[PDB]
RNA sequence: CCGCCGCAGGUGCAGAUCUUGGUGGUAGUAGCAAAUAUUCAAACGAGAACUUUGAAGGCCGAAGUGGAGAAGGGUUCCAU
RNA sequence: CUCUGGCAUGUUGGAACAAUGUAGGUAAGGGAAGUCGGCAAGCCGGAUCCGUAACUUCGGGAUAAGGAUUGGCUCUAAGG
């Protein structure tokens, strides 16, 4: 296992990571992108908030045709969504992070989610059937994610 | 059909016991690569052509 | 539970279509373990399965 | 007063104006259950099946106009569910709507 | 595995609507709009717009969205 | 339209009701002035009783054209 980048302090950090995860890949790294720096309870609460779509995640790099919502303005963009499948995938991948910092025996309400990296995952291959006999490529875009928490006072 | 010959029903119990999957224990023998059974005929996706 | 079988099975038994089939909707735990038509029959008698009636559908209009 | 029973009118019509013929007992049902959530200020809000087969008695689109229903805030202690309080709306045949107004009910 | 002296060649790619394999921008876009229609409650379950049960409202409307066959399929049948 | 029997709206759901569409409909007054062209739409429509032209291979044309009537209720007469 090698994490993108090495923890500062490793004896005060956390570490969760997952691999063919069967979420699209450009959501998530846009969610990812919302939480990153945020403490846990914060990036938590936020990311059910999404799941309510009382926050909304801003897409800043993957937004051709996304739609542009109220909720935005508080990331100072004007397109927003509310990916449900991704902020659940992080949410379910913070509790993990959240139970190895227990074991490892470090104070949960001080970490902060210091590095958070989506990467793209190998293709599966579906088919559609197109209009004169023709079959086109109906792909998915899982992706493989990491991330490292850290105390911090 | 529910009518069949003779050679056509012998030739159907053939294909029926042929389409399973290799036993578990193949794969720890010694020099095993067969890894799954890939001559695995599906009833709706490939036919027979008899 | 899942209870094709038994809807499936009292339609043979009481033969009427699976639309007059009524499973008694509190005691469905009791209906789940009947897996024969032996037991089905005996939730017929004991009431746990009936024959809704026909729809009426009068001439007394057209009378 | 965590546990209150109310009687209540609600404009059926009001709520479904404009809604398209396929769609207005169904919007009749989620009318009612976001009604019941504003009064009360509760989610988790269960409606009585006879209050459905009274909304649906004249078929999709011929929604009644008015409908007499009497919310009772009851206690979710029954099951380890997030919410601690639920509301279960229930249907109360009326011969006339003139002159009913909002009232409460003691046990 | 290489230097030097000779020997030998299927010996050097940017192109050929080149061949095969892989990968992008398009793009989270087009789209998931033919045939009227779903709703309430409960169950099971980690999880329910979609499963099951009950209730309601609908449709097929006997030239059927019903009940059985021929050809063809070949186990798709049934249970878990 | 309904009963018996079957089904869950035809590979998704939620919210909204902008333009432009696809499908349907209505429109004062005029009435083909539109357009290559009445294309499209519209008019007509069942039945009963009247009334039906040119032409004709005497068979037709013919539901020509044109006109009236049509519900409900209570009776009367006739037809075994
Ligand atoms: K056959
Ligand atoms: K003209
Ligand atoms: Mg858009
Ligand atoms: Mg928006
Ligand atoms: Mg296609
Ligand atoms: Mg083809
Ligand atoms: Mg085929
Ligand atoms: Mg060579
Ligand atoms: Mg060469
Ligand atoms: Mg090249
Ligand atoms: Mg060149
Ligand atoms: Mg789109
Ligand atoms: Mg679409
Ligand atoms: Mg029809
Ligand atoms: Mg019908
Ligand atoms: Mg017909
Ligand atoms: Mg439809
Ligand atoms: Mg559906
Ligand atoms: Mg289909
Ligand atoms: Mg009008
Ligand atoms: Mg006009
Ligand atoms: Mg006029
Ligand atoms: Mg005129
Ligand atoms: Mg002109
Ligand atoms: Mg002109
Ligand atoms: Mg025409
Ligand atoms: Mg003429």
């Amino acid at each position: 296992v090698r994490y993108s980048l090495d923890p500062e302090n490793p004896t005060k950090s956390c570490k969760s990571r997952g691999s063919n995860l069967r979420v699209h890949f450009k959501n998530t790294r846009e969610t990812a992108q919302a939480i990153k720096g945020m403490h846990i309870r914060k990036a938590t609460k936020y990311l059910k908030d999404v799941t309510l779509q009382k926050q909304c995640v801003p897409f800043r790099r993957y937004n051709g045709g996304v739609g542009r919502c109220a909720q935005a303005k508080q990331w100072g963009w004007t397109q927003g969504r509310w990916p449900k499948k991704s902020a659940e995938f992080l949410l379910h991948m913070l509790k993990n992070a959240e139970s190895n910092a227990e074991l490892k025996g470090l104070d949960v309400d001080s970490l902060v989610i210091e590095h958070i990296q989506v990467n793209k995952a190998p293709k599966m291959r579906r088919r559609t059937y197109r209009a004169h006999g023709r079959i086109n490529p109906y792909m998915s875009s899982p992706c493989h994610i990491e991330m490292i928490l850290t105390e911090k006072e | 059909s529910s009518h069949k010959t003779f050679r056509i029903k012998r030739f159907l119990a053939k294909k029926q016991k042929q389409n399973r999957p290799i036993p578990q224990w193949i794969r720890m023998k010694t020099g095993n690569k067969i890894r799954y059974n890939s001559k695995r005929r599906h009833w709706r996706r490939t036919k027979l052509g008899l | 539970s899942m209870l094709r079988l038994q809807k499936r099975l009292a339609s043979s038994v009481l033969r009427c279509g699976k639309k007059k089939v009524w499973l008694d909707p509190n005691e469905t735990n009791e209906i789940a373990n009947a897996n024969s038509r032996q037991q089905i029959r005996k939730l017929i008698k004991d009431g746990l399965i009936i024959r809704k009636p026909v729809t009426v559908h009068s001439r007394a209009r057209c009378r | 007063n965590e546990v209150v029973t109310r009687e209540y009118t609600i404009n059926i019509h009001k709520r479904i104006h404009g809604v398209g013929f396929k769609k207005r007992a169904p919007r009749a049902l989620k009318e009612i259950r976001k009604f019941a959530m504003k009064e009360m200020g509760t989610p988790d809000v269960r409606i009585d099946t006879r209050l459905n087969k009274a909304v649906w008695a004249k078929g999709i689109r011929n929604v009644p106009y008015r409908i007499r229903v009497r919310l009772s805030r009851k206690r979710n202690e029954d099951e380890d569910s997030p919410n601690k309080l639920y509301t279960l709306v229930t249907y109360v045949p009326v011969t006339t709507f003139k002159n009913l107004q909002t009232v409460n009910v003691d046990e």
